[PDB]
RNA sequence: AGCCGACUUAGAACUGGUGCGGACCAGGGGAAUCCGACUGUUUAAUUAAAACAAAGCAUCGCGAAGGCCCGCGGCGGGUGUU
RNA sequence: CGAUCGAAAGGGAGUCGGGUUCAGAUCCCCGAAUCCGGAGUGGCGGAGAUGGGCGCCGCGAGGCGUCCAGUGCGGUAACGCGACCGAUCCCGGAGAAGCCGGCGGGAGCCCCGGGGAGAGUUCUCUUUUCUUUGUGAAGGGCAGGGCGCCCUGGAAUGGGUUCGCCCCGAGAGAGGGGCCCGUGCCUUGGAAAGCGUCGCGGUUCCGGCGGCGUCCGGUGAGCUCUCGCUGGCCCUUGAAAAUCCGGGGGAGAGGGUGUAAAUCUCGCGCCGGGCCGUACCCAUAUCCGCAGCAGGUCUCCAAGGUGAACAGCCUCUGGCAUGUUGGAACAAUGUAGGUAAGGGAAGUCGGCAAGCCGGAUCCGUAACUUCGGGAUAAGGAUUGGCUCUAAGGGCUG
């Protein structure tokens, strides 16, 4: 709803926060096994409890 | 807004300490002046070209005027 | 009170697309005064022709626009909808301009 | 004209509830709504508010009387034995 | 006497290849029997009923340290702001 | 009278107009306001309040000195005027009230007759058809609506009066006033802004600059909202508190006749208003049903015609692309619609399904009954288009 609460906007945005991609350097390392970003959310798919 | 219906309590609005400004406005059978106080603004509603002339010199000299169009 | 118009069609004649006098007689045939189009309505309405202007004075109630719907009567009449236009310059008058495409 | 032969107020019920039953409930229906005259004021504006309560539309005098008339026959019989009683109390 | 305006109702004449509530909208009816008075409710996802409820009628307990009931327990609680 | 919590639909002071973005606006910008809180010096003005007597003087106009008064004033009244001291205490009001019917007023929308402006048709006709044609909050004034408000006066040959009611010697009619709401009109705002139309600029990056116009009327058992009056119903009587105000009392305070005092809910002037939410969807694709699922999910606005109608059908503003695909064929059997000679339930467990009837006007209407009904009982007749006639009203003298 737009009437939020401090607290649940604020969760929700750190829920916007994990929500990108994995930085295109990290698998350069070398002790590295990420392939993608596996923990990734959509809006429409999973429903992120609340 | 407040209408002033007499030409004498306009000076003394006029002569405020917080009179902003003064405006002219010419339109037509009328001439109106403005003064912008703090809280209202004064309309002086005139009927008559030949003392709204007399009453543009009439002005207060520390008042400044924006003559509008 | 007298009601003054004026129909000044000064831009179509110059160009020779269109001649003020056949439009002038298509209005002393054409204006209807009280429902009787045939013989001006009596000596009611008068018309004058200048140079690419005709002028018409009334003084019974006349509207100004029916003016406007006869003019646009001769120009589909005349083929002359697509080009020419009748706009008001100022009130009591009419001009005949063009589109202004290009 | 004359609407209907024998029943009154209970003739909105239809042809519902029972015939002795709308002919029980008449009675109450008729002394319920009926305005009463004002023993204070004289005017025949003493009209029921709820059961209990009857308000006067002139004097805005409200007694406390009965649920569906103004006055019960047990209570005026109350009334008079109570006005013997102080009467012989005193003496 | 003059000037203004709103929708209706009734009647008459004429008229169409008897068609006219021209689409749309829009009750089939009557004589009877059984049951339930009726209005209402009900087995969400097989039973909407004649089942349940209902007003009316009739019994039963109780005058408050009481009747009926709740609660592991309290000078506990509901009916009871009775 | 019980700490405390408990409603983004209850209560709850106070913001509206224009413009602006790729996405935010009662929040940004501009212009107009408004509410609450604060103040020693209290910032100013006004009110409190500057009056009378005596004795002199001055011709008088008036001027000094004493003795006092002065916490306002007007109206018969309803009550009014810009203020108009007062505490602990007490009383009262507002917040603060159901459902339904009828009527009246005011808006918005619709409707009709004209003026403009711009469009559409013009094969023929059409002074024709379509679009548009205004003013915020707050203040002041005036309509209009309401009063279970006041004064005079005393009424039967009873009157006044509604749609219905209802009112009156506890004072009707008839005159004269008073109060409340005024969301309607005018004015300040406010034409400077907005909109329509025409034309110039910036070659463009422009709240760019201009010319005109934004007008006059009439109506309605119309629809919606709102205000008000009156009535009906209840063995149903339809919330509390925060908060605010008025009154009764008169403990007190202030100054001795003035650079008057205490005090002020009057007019201005100064400062401030912290914290959180604000984008979008809101549903045949942003929610819940495992999904872009024919299911479910609470509200606001509600045009023209036909018509009793928020019914059905067509159209305007706005919106969309036929509901997770297209092409070509037109076999059966399907699913969803129809139509059938003659007969009319012979079909079937069973008139299942389908069909008949249907609106409105005119008559007409049985048995039975709890007298209310049954009842649109049953039964028939009429219905189009066009041209007329008659009847049903206000305004002014
Ligand atoms: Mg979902
Ligand atoms: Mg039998
Ligand atoms: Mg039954
Ligand atoms: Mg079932
Ligand atoms: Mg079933
Ligand atoms: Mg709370
Ligand atoms: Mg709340
Ligand atoms: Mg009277
Ligand atoms: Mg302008
Ligand atoms: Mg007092
Ligand atoms: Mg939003
Ligand atoms: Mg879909
Ligand atoms: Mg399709
Ligand atoms: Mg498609
Ligand atoms: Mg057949
Ligand atoms: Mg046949
Ligand atoms: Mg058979
Ligand atoms: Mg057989
Ligand atoms: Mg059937
Ligand atoms: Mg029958
Ligand atoms: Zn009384």
């Amino acid at each position: 709803s737009s009437h939020k609460t401090f607290r649940i906007k604020r969760f929700l945005a750190k829920k916007q926060k994990q929500n990108r991609p994995i930085p295109q350097w990290i698998w350069m390392k070398t002790g590295n096994k990420i392939r993608y970003n596996s923990k990734r959310r959509h809006w429409r798919r999973t429903k992120l409890g609340l | 807004p407040r209408k002033i219906e007499e030409i004498k309590d306009f000076l003394l609005t006029a002569r405020r300490k917080d009179a902003k400004s003064v405006k002219i406005k010419k339109n037509k059978d009328n001439v109106k002046f403005k003064v912008r106080c703090s809280r209202y603004l004064y309309t002086l509603v005139i009927t008559d070209k030949e003392k709204a002339e007399k009453l543009k010199q009439s002005l207060p000299p520390g008042l400044a005027v924006k003559e509008l169009k | 009170q007298l009601l003054k118009f004026t129909l000044d069609c000064t831009h179509p004649v110059e160009d020779g697309i269109m001649d003020a006098a056949n439009f002038e007689q298509f209005l002393q045939e054409r204006i209807k005064v009280n429902g009787k189009a045939g013989n001006l309505g009596g000596g009611v309405v008068s018309l004058e022709r200048s140079k690419s202007k005709i002028t018409v004075t009334s003084e019974v109630p006349f509207s100004k626009r029916y003016l406007k719907y006869l003019t646009k009567k001769y120009l589909k009449k005349n083929n002359l909808r697509d080009w020419l236009r009748v706009v008001a310059n100022t009130k009591e008058s009419y001009e005949l301009r063009y589109f202004q495409i290009n | 004209a004359k609407r209907t032969k024998k029943v009154g107020i209970v003739g909105k019920y239809g042809t519902r509830y029972g015939a002795s039953l709308r002919k029980m409930v008449k009675k109450i229906e008729i002394s319920q709504h009926a305005k009463y005259t004002c023993s204070f004021c004289g005017k025949t504006k003493m009209k029921r508010r709820a059961v209990g309560i009857w308000h006067c539309g002139s004097c805005m005098k409200t007694v406390a009387g009965g649920a569906w008339t103004y006055n019960t026959t047990s209570a005026v019989t109350v009334k008079s034995a109570i006005r013997r009683l102080k009467e012989l109390k005193d003496q």
